[PDB]
């Protein structure tokens, strides 16, 4: 229910496949939309609705 | 004065508060600055062109 939870819950998985000691320090920060595909850059309210289909997918089949 | 206290017992051959002190004060020697000044860019730059473009 809040957005911090979120942020920490998308940065700790980026974290399990590879990153550097520069990407810590520097700019990088929490807060992350272009790391992400061109797609949710240009259209970014349609993408929610895709992506929250795809979670309750997957929930079930686990 | 508690580097004195201290030193009051070392006259024994026994075994840096000073430095930490006489740095932390705002003390050192600060000759030649600039040059210095220069060596930490001149160091630092390759992460700066890794993390921005138009800066470098």
């Amino acid at each position: 229910s809040k957005q911090d939870v979120i942020d920490r819950l998308r940065s700790y998985s980026d974290l399990g496949r590879g990153a550097a000691t520069a990407l810590g320090t520097a700019k990088y920060y929490t807060g992350e939309l272009a790391v992400r595909s061109p797609f949710t850059k240009v259209l970014n309210g349609t993408t929610n609705y895709l992506l929250d289909a795809g979670r309750q997918g997957f929930l079930s089949d686990i | 004065d508690l580097v004195e206290t201290l030193m009051n017992k070392a006259g024994d051959d026994g075994k840096t508060l000073r430095d930490t002190l006489k740095i932390l004060t705002g003390r050192a020697r600060r000759d030649g600055a600039d040059d210095a000044a220069f060596a930490t860019v001149m160091r630092t730059m390759t992460d700066l062109a890794f993390f921005a473009k138009n800066a470098y």
